[PDB]
DNA sequence: TCCGCGTCAGACTCGTAGGATTATAGCATACGTGA
DNA sequence: CACGTATGCTATAATGTGGCAGTCTGACGCGG
């Protein structure tokens, strides 16, 4: 995988709800990975590692 | 979250008090003095010494706990044998202490045979030796150069270097990923293979039929020799021990037992059929 | 037979039992140095004890009569 | 040491004492100069045994005299060196430490056992936390945590009259004070006062373990080690590879970390360190442990040299790899060799080339016998030097032994039990193995370089169990379904067929013949063709009534060549079977035939002879492919080109306003798919046919012998699919999505792919590909699931003397009877006295196999249904009896006892899913003449005339004259019919039009329409046109939804021109239809609807491809018994039934029987809708809603026979999707192993009380002695069980901790004091024993007398 | 033919005599089996007839 | 009861090839067994 | 005594740690 940035979603998977939740992930060729990530409640998240 | 042994333990020692050079002495006197408190407080205070040191000891032989353990380990007899009459500084003193239990104790634990340190400290100038000729010839040392620096002999070079060999994993597979492991590879040798097994249990008992195709004399003193009927493995001039008590008689009969068998195994189809076995 | 063993299982029924009876039959031949009641013919024990089960001369209940009497033979010379 | 059977409970720190025979102090090893064991090290000589047999180690004692001699310098037994495999030693450790098994393994013994959560325990563990262990003042109570400074408080107040204490030794201490008996009678008076439903369940589950525990004896104490056990060391060996290194197991390094620790802590507590240090010592301890037992459990794994962590003792028992997989439930085997496999056709189907090196090798002991019992060879070492030399007469010795002496073959994949066959071995020079041509379909063995295993039966026994049991000869048909599998194909075939297949005129035509032989002799001498049409004089023989055969002459009007074939067909098959054009199809049935009726050694020879004839008239022919042999149709560009401007027609309305990407999409797909059929028919017409043949004067058509062909109309090879993109159009492909590309390949293989046809073919053909690699996996799990809950299932008795049978009816969907009756019903075991129509004679009795004669009788008077005996309703207990089974399918008589059949059941339903890895349906038109018969139906007539069903499950049949079921038809929902009930419609009349793409809602009541909760953007959507604006609505699901409309249904409701709520007609309910997820509404609101409108179109998208990919987890989720999201509502009991309450619109439906004065009353969706009204007197398990029925329920309500054939159906839909052939019986023997266990209710004179789980023949032997004697009777109710927990369920622990799961099965059992008395055949098999089955069932039987007396 | 150590050298000679019989006995990999569980500290003992 | 980390699973034989790395100070006093 | 193996002692001050796992995935429980 390129180091870039990736805009993905899990399409359904999570939640019977059957909610998109998008997701970024910054990926780095060396560091840590940086990802952004929505909840079903629409609250944006971050994952660091 | 704290579940981490290590994270634990670190908490704990940053929890201790750090101690000054007149307060070292106060401690110090009543420590020698035999004192319960001024020990303990010693210690603890610098078990941070050990760590530090302990940390720059990782990733050669144990972890960094089992280094920091027996750290610890010399940090109590520098507490020990400390002399505060002496103007000089404790952490000085203790460093040396802490410094030798921790290589001591990796000299030992790691090497999974036990290994004297009188050939390791002799290991430990032949690679320095190694490193110098290294940088010097682009090439790596040969056992014989290394040998020609030391003013050292060969053959003494190579028997240290092949106590320096490490050892391999036998549950630790080879094919690639998960296809065989080592152990799967390497047979049981000690053990005979069934052929093998089943020839003993053959000659063994072919003999017992041939004990009974020869002479009843030519037999009691050829077996009972070699100790094959009898208890124990006698010599020519041991047969004399039961009933034959000759030299001469027992090696001439001896011989005859055996002349009159190499016929019984030229006859039957073997002599030099089963020379090469 | 030779070939299938279909009707040496026609006489005793249980596929298993044929087959433990003809263990039997063959461990006396290859042993005992029983006499076979069909001729040879160079055949092997496991074939001579299903052709003997197929012309129905061996069989458990046959096999069970005869080792009584030769049991009773040797008691006999014992006593 | 012969023993009965096997325990294992808690090991005491006495015990582990015990079997050690000194404790290990020190870590030495070895010495590295003289490589022998150190003192008390963890290869220590004086402790494990000597290194060298009957040798000390200072060397004062050697030679076998010396036994048992302890050397006293040195301190070294002289026994054999063998001891060091079986010697144990110990540690004693410093501190106490907790056994990773019994805390982390879920649920945990040590938490359940004190009632405290595992995150407490752990706190105490780790010295993080204090845990009170008993304070006399209430002040402090019991296992109430501490932090450290909630220890200092506590300890200046009141101190010392409180314990509280840290790590291992306060959790033994609190184990050691805990009293089992008087907490078991505190936890019965709770639930004596107020049993709440969840806490009930964890209360009854700590009393079973608490009582569990009392029982075994076990003491809680020793869930903590304080003595430590040493595995033996030649099982953790250090060995020196050839290089003068040295290799050494894991368990040794994992030793050593714990050794050095625990003396390190001996150390520490010698010179009274301070007890941050000290604690540090203990953390470091029980990790060392921990890692040693079970490494990876408790967090990190500790890695070694590589980085890979360091195998464990849990971790050589437990994977898959550990022992049982790897060394004890299958083995690596003496007297076994490989190579590839070829043909052998010139072989018996009793025989198979064996090389001559190979076979040499595999009887060696077996030649060094021979040799002895001649006088050629004096002895074993001058034999092994002569076949060494390779010297002639040994080879004429081997071909001596070899004689007689069966052989196994075994190819991998083993799927199903003639994997493995037996043959008699010829002798062959050269190096690859010789297979027959007719058992290559077992196999699946096809000779593009496949190997085979060989294995040499060596006892006697086991040559008769090959010769008997497992040669290919006896192994004729299959043990699944009744077809046989042995029957030659490819060249066999082709060249029969050719034969067989008659042309016109030729050489000779319309000649007469005496008999076959003037036939031969005329086609031999070259006057005549094999195919001239010639009536020859044929003499068949027919079977009479008795065992004597008729014979009959008659002139037959057939061909030179199946005249010659009726050479080969013994006497008693009729010469029909030869007078047809013969292909693999029927040369098959001509052989079941000649089974059935001839026997065993005729088709064996019959057998032969068709190889024989078929290969050598195969060459006498000469068939082949070329270029001009795929013919293209003629007119293809005409329905190309037509096709082609058609498609761009409907591309430039797309920039018009009529079309969506999905619309456009099916359209053009549908244009293409008809143009593919057209092409493909066209093809098929040009290719089949399409024969000029001018007959002795003009011209004839007649079958095309062009060889693709052939080979495709004989079944040789090729299917009409293959010759489809071969000299057709390949046709439309699929993305790897599944959706279909719109432009499909018009040019075909002859004519060559674009490399666009070429790249876009690649996706579905890896995807093929990779299919095969990975899901083989999933279909093999399958496998392995059913075998391990089905390995029991033995036939036990002959006849249990019941009369319960399951119905089976026949399988008549869609039209064509899919499975007949007949069928259906082949083979086993018919149940009540059934007779014909007339009840005045008995036809037929009571326990009577169903042989083909019987099953013939039954299609003259059209039986329709039959009770038979099931294995499922068989009443053995600990197995199955001869007559519930029926017919062993693979030996065409009724099954043996002894048989093992669980095990063939689930080779034979495992099997065909791991070898397999038109949506025109709009009109139902009927194929012969009859009345409708509408079964299960609720329409409404609509304004047009016509009938428009609204019920869900719909079942149109057609009744003929006397009034049998002969066609069905599943009608859908919004269909129009073109007749309603029970009126006559002719031959090929459309009875029923529906759209296959959309379901419509159709409304009941005529109105005017309502939108209630449609918000547009909350609920639904609003999508506007031009010029005057055409708006339409499409219901976004909760998916889309906003958090303000999730609460709301949005449904189309029904007003009249008042606007009040319209009624459906004769009950309280008011029309409102709630639409789901997408349902694309045109309408606006306010639009006058008459009755039987559509209002909504839910979009209905068919992506599934039919494949096993997709049938096999609707199979594995029926078999484990997966509940579905939305189950379907039953009855529970009888009577009659009344609406009680209501939240909003959920239902509260009430049921309040007659009789029973008890009501039952249950909350319902609101949307979900009723199929039942109001006051109807409704049995036990009537359906109530629409939608998937759970297993569960239908066992628990309607039983056994309900359930049973609910599964069997399920399945075989899948399967038979496939065209895949498996008898329902194989299924039933497995849903019996789910229906193992049952849950009690009440006591009897036994300890049941409420809700044990226990196995249903045990509850029943209780039952049985109860009726008797009395006592108090016991109520039970049957559980399912899924496949894996039904297989953990088993009261085997070795059959349970061999499957899965071992270290949970084994804590479980260790806890329990379980005693496995080794019933089952993993079991047998793990201990190296005679099986409880096949030839050990006379062997087991006589053990179990044994076990009476002496 | 696989673990029974005493087995297979006996059933070897038996085969070489011609006696064609089998004299079973217990596999070595069980007597591992077993040794491994006392070594996990669970008691795993043989209970006689 | 429900959101959620945790823990347990994922066809059968054949093959090929061998295998790695690091560094722990100089010296004297000391304890242990064989001659 | 002696060779191999082990324990010993040294003094500027120095006193809280830190290399990866790459998100497999459907499945089924056990605390809050
Ligand atoms: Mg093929
Ligand atoms: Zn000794």
């Amino acid at each position: 995988r390129s180091p870039g940035v990736f805009f993905d979603s899990d399409k359904g998977k999570t939640h019977s709800s059957g909610k998109v939740l998008y997701n970024a992930r910054i990926i780095p060729y060396r560091g840590s990975w940086l990802d952004f990530e929505f909840d079903p409640k629409d609250n944006l998240f971050v994952r660091i590692d | 979250r704290v579940l981490d042994a290590t994270q634990l333990y670190l908490g704990e020692i940053g929890y201790s008090p750090l101690l000054t050079a007149e307060e070292e002495v106060y401690f110090a006197r009543r420590a020698l003095r035999g004192d319960v408190a001024s020990r303990r407080r010693m210690i603890e205070s610098n078990l941070r010494l050990v760590v530090k040191i302990a940390r720059r000891y990782g990733n050669r032989g144990l972890a960094l706990l089992d280094l920091i353990e027996e750290g610890n380990l010399g940090l109590i007899r520098a507490v020990e044998k400390f002399d505060p009459e002496r103007g000089f500084r404790f952490s000085t003193y203790a460093t040396w202490w802490i410094r030798q239990t921790i290589e001591r104790a990796i000299m030992n634990q790691t090497r999974t045979i036990r290994l004297p340190i009188h050939i390791v400290k002799e290991l430990n100038v032949y690679l320095r030796t190694a490193r110098e000729l290294s940088h010097k010839l682009d090439h790596e040392p040969s056992a014989e150069e290394i040998a020609e620096q030391l003013d050292k002999p060969v053959d003494d070079v190579s028997r240290m270097l092949r106590l320096n060999e490490r050892i391999t994993s036998v549950d630790t597979p080879l094919g690639g990923d998960s296809e065989k492991a080592l152990l799967d590879i390497l047979a049981d040798e000690k053990e005979n293979g069934p052929e093998d097994t089943t020839q003993d249990d053959d000659m063994k008992q072919s003999i017992v039929k041939w004990l009974f195709e020869l002479n009843a004399k030519q037999r009691e003193v050829l077996a009972r020799r070699f100790g094959l009927l009898g208890y124990e493995a006698a010599t020519l001039e041991d047969v004399g021990r039961e009933i034959g008590l000759t030299r001469e008689r027992v090696r001439q009969i001896q011989v005859e037992g055996l002349r009159r068998l190499r016929e019984i195994l030229q006859t039957q189809g073997l002599n030099i059929e089963a020379l090469f076995l | 037979a030779r070939v299938t063993v279909q009707d040496a299982v026609e006489k005793i029924g249980n596929r298993f039992d044929l087959v433990l009876v003809a263990a039997r039959r063959a461990r006396q031949m290859q042993v005992g140095g029983k006499d076979p009641l069909v001729p040879e013919e160079n055949d092997k024990t496991t074939v001579i004890a299903l052709r003997e089960i197929e012309e129905g001369l061996i069989n458990n209940q046959i096999l069970d009569v005869r080792e009584r009497q030769e049991q009773q033979e040797q008691e006999a010379a014992e006593l | 040491e012969e023993f009965d059977a096997i325990k294992i409970a808690l090991a005491s720190p006495d015990m582990i004492r015990s079997w050690s025979f000194g404790e290990v102090k020190k870590p030495e090893t070895i010495n590295y100069r003289t490589f022998k064991p150190e003192r008390d090290g963890l290869f220590c000589a004086r402790i494990f045994g000597p290194v060298k047999d009957y040798e000390c180690l200072c060397g004062k004692y050697k030679r076998l005299k010396h036994r048992g001699v302890i050397c006293e310098k040195c301190g070294v037994e002289v026994t054999q060196t063998k001891v060091r495999r079986e010697r144990m030693g110990h540690i004693e450790l410093a501190s106490p430490t907790a056994h990773i098994w019994f805390l982390k393994s879920l649920p945990s013994r040590i938490g359940l056992l004190l009632d405290m959560p595992l995150r407490d325990i752990e706190r105490v563990l780790y010295f993080e936390s204090y845990v009170v262990i008993e304070g006399g003042m209430t002040n402090l109570e019991r296992q109430q945590i501490l932090t450290e400074e909630q220890y200092l408080d506590a300890l200046e107040e009141f101190g010392d009259e409180f314990d509280a204490k840290m790590g291992a030794e306060a959790i033994q201490a609190l184990l050691k004070s805990m009293d089992l008996e008087q907490e078991c009678e505190q936890l019965r008076e709770e639930l004596n006062e107020t049993n709440s439903e969840t806490k009930r369940k964890k209360l009854t589950k700590r009393i079973k373990l608490l009582e569990a525990f009392v029982q075994s004896g076990n003491k809680p104490e020793w869930m903590i080690l304080t003595v430590l056990p040493v595995l033996p060391p030649d099982l953790r060996p250090l060995v020196p590879l050839d290089g003068g290194r040295f290799a050494t197991s894991d368990l040794n390094d994992l030793y050593r970390r714990v050794i050095n620790r625990n003396n390190r802590l001996k150390r520490l507590l010698d010179l009274a360190a301070p007890d941050i240090i000290v604690r540090n010592e203990k953390r470091m301890l029980q990790e060392a442990v921990d890692a040693l037992l079970d490494n990876g459990r408790r967090g990190r794994a500790i890695t070694g040299s590589n980085k890979r962590p360091l195998k464990s003792l849990a971790d050589m028992i437990k994977g898959k790899q550990g022992r049982f997989r790897q060394n004890l439930l299958g083995k690596r085997v003496d007297y076994s060799g490989r190579s590839v496999i070829t043909v052998g056709p010139y072989l018996r189907l009793h025989q198979c080339g064996l090389p001559k090196k190979m076979a040499l090798e595999l009887f060696k002991p077996f030649i060094y016998g021979k040799l002895e019992l001649r006088g050629l060879a004096t002895t074993i070492k001058a034999a092994k030097k002569m076949v060494e030399r390779e010297e002639a007469v040994v080879w004429d010795i081997l071909d001596e032994v070899i004689r007689e002496h069966p052989v196994l073959l075994n190819r991998a994949p083993t799927l199903h039990r003639l994997g493995i066959q037996a043959f008699e071995p010829v002798l062959i020079e050269g190096k690859a193995i010789q297979l027959h041509p007719l058992v290559c379909a077992a196999y699946n063995a096809d000779f593009d370089g496949d190997q085979m295993a060989v294995h040499v039966p060596l006892t006697l026994e086991a040559q008769l169990e090959a010769r008997a049991l497992m040669m290919s000869t006896n192994n004729i048909l299959s043990p699944a379904n009744g077809e046989p599998i042995i029957v030659p194909s490819q060249d066999v075939v082709l060249g029969l067929y050719y034969m067989t297949r008659d042309c016109v005129n030729a050489k000779g035509e319309g000649m007469v013949l005496t008999g076959p032989k003037e036939a031969e002799r005329l086609y031999r001498s070259g006057l005549a063709s094999l195919h001239a049409r010639v009536k020859v004089r044929i003499t068949e023989y027919e079977k009479d009534a008795n065992g004597e055969l008729v014979a009959k002459t008659s002139l037959k009007d057939t061909t030179v060549g199946r005249a010659i074939l009726w050479m080969i067909v013994p006497k008693g098959l009729p010469y029909s079977i030869v007078n047809q054009a013969l292909g693999k199809k029927a040369i098959s049935k001509m052989l079941n035939t000649c089974y059935r009726i001839l026997g065993l050694k005729p088709t064996v020879i019959f057998a032969d002879q068709i190889m024989y004839t078929g290969f050598a008239y195969a060459a006498r022919s000469g068939a082949s492919v070329g270029i001009d042999d795929m013919v293209i149709p003629e007119k293809k560009h005409e329905i190309i080109s037509e096709a082609e401007a058609e498609v761009a027609e409907i591309q430039e309305q797309f920039q018009s306003g009529l079309v969506t990407a999905g619309e456009r999409y099916n359209k053009v797909i549908d244009i293409w798919a008809a143009a593919n059929d057209r092409v493909s028919k066209a093809m098929m017409d040009n290719l089949q046919t399409e024969t000029v043949i001018n007959r002795d004067g003009q011209e004839e058509k007649q079958v095309s012998f062009n060889s693709i062909y052939m080979m495709a109309d004989s079944g040789a090879r090729g299917s009409a699919a293959q010759i489809r993109q071969l000299a057709g159009m390949r046709g439309l492909m699929a993305k790897p999505d599944g959706s279909i590309i719109e432009t499909p390949i018009t040019a075909n293989f002859r004519e060559g792919l674009n490399v666009l046809q070429y790249f876009i073919s690649t996706h579905g053909a890896r995807k093929g590909l990779a299919d095969t690699a990975l899901k083989t996996a999933n279909s093999g799990y399958l496998t392995r699931r059913l075998v391990d809950v089905a390995q029991d299932l033995v036939v036990t008795e002959d006849d249990c003397g019941t009369h319960e049978g399951i119905m089976m009816t026949p399988v008549i969907e869609g039209g064509d009877v899919k499975e007949p009756l007949r069928d259906r019903v082949l083979g086993r075991v018919t149940a009540e006295d059934v007779l014909k129509p007339g009840t005045a004679d008995i036809l037929v009795p009571r326990n009577t196999l169903l042989h083909e004669q019987w099953c013939d009788l039954l299609e003259e008077n059209s039986v329709d249904a039959v009770k038979v005996r099931s294995v499922v309703s068989c009443d053995t207990d600990f197995g199955v009896c001869a007559h519930c089974y029926g017919r062993d399918l693979a030996r065409g008589h009724i099954i043996n006892k002894g048989e093992a059949i669980g095990v063939i059941a689930a080779q034979s339903i495992g099997e065909p899913g791991t070898q397999l890895t038109a949506a025109a349906e709009s009109s139902i038109q009927v194929k012969n003449k009859g009345s409708i018969k509408l079964s299960n139906v609720k329409s409404v007539v609509n304004s047009s005339g016509k009938l428009v069903i609204t019920s869900r499950n719909t079942e149109l049949k057609l009744i003929d004259e006397f009034g049998r079921t002969k066609e069905s038809y599943k009608v859908p929902y919004g269909a129009v019919l073109a007749k309603g009930d029970g009126e006559q419609v002719a031959g090929g009349e459309t009875v029923a039009n529906w759209d296959p793409h959309t379901m419509p809602v159709i409304t009941e009541v005529s109105g005017f329409v309502r939108f209630t909760d449609m918000i547009d953007g909350q609920t639904i959507t609003r999508q506007t046109d031009e010029l005057t604006g055409l708006s339409s609505l499409v219901v976004l699901d909760s998916a889309e939804r906003t958090a303000g409309g999730k609460d709301l249904r949005p449904a189309l409701k029904i007003v009249d021109a008042q606007g009040n709520d319209v009624l459906i007609p004769g009950t309280d309910m008011p029309a409102q239809y709630f639409l789901p997820g997408k349902a694309i509404v045109q309408l606006e609101d306010g639009v006058q609807i008459s009755s039987g409108d559509t209002l909504a179109r839910i979009p209905q998208e068919s992506g599934g491809t039919k494949d096993i990919t997709g049938g096999l987890p609707r199979v594995a989720d029926l078999f484990e018994a997966r509940r579905p999201k939305e189950p379907a509502i039953l009855a529970e009991i009888s009577g009659i039934v009344s609406f009680g309450k209501e939240t909003k619109g959920k239902r509260r439906l009430v049921i309040t029987p007659v009789d029973g004065s008890d009501p039952y009353e249950e909350m319902i969706p609101k949307w979900r809708q009723l199929n039942v009204f109001e006051g109807e007197r409704v049995e036990r398990g009537d359906v109530i809603s629409d939608g998937p029925e759970a297993p569960h329920d239908i066992l628990r309500l309607r039983g056994v026979h309900a359930v049973t054939r609910y599964i069997v159906n399920e399945v075989q839909d899948v399967y038979r999707l496939q065209g895949v052939k498996i008898n329902d019986k194989h299924i039933e023997v497995i849903v019996r192993q789910m229906l193992r266990k049952a849950t009690i209710v009440n006591a009897g004179s036994s300890d049941f009380l409420e809700g044990e789980q226990v196995e249903y023949s045990r509850v029943k032997i209780a039952n049985r002695e109860l009726e008797a004697n009395g006592k108090v009777g016991a109520t039970y109710s049957r559980d399912l069980l899924g496949i894996t927990k039904a297989s953990l369920a088993t009261e085997s622990f070795i059959s349970a901790a061999s499957f899965q799961e071992t270290t949970r099965v084994l804590t479980e059992a260790a806890v329990a004091g379980k005693r496995d008395e080794l019933r089952g055949l993993k079991e047998n098999v793990i201990v190296g024993r005679l099986i409880p089955a096949g030839t050990g069932y006379a062997y087991h039987q006589d053990r179990m007398r044994r076990r009476a007396a002496g | 033919k696989s673990d029974d150590v005493n087995g297979r050298t006996k059933m070897y000679k038996n085969i070489v005599d011609g006696n064609h019989q089998m004299e079973p006995g217990m596999p070595e990999s069980f007597n591992v089996l077993l040794k491994e569980i006392r070594s996990l500290g669970i008691n795993i003992e043989l209970e006689d007839e």
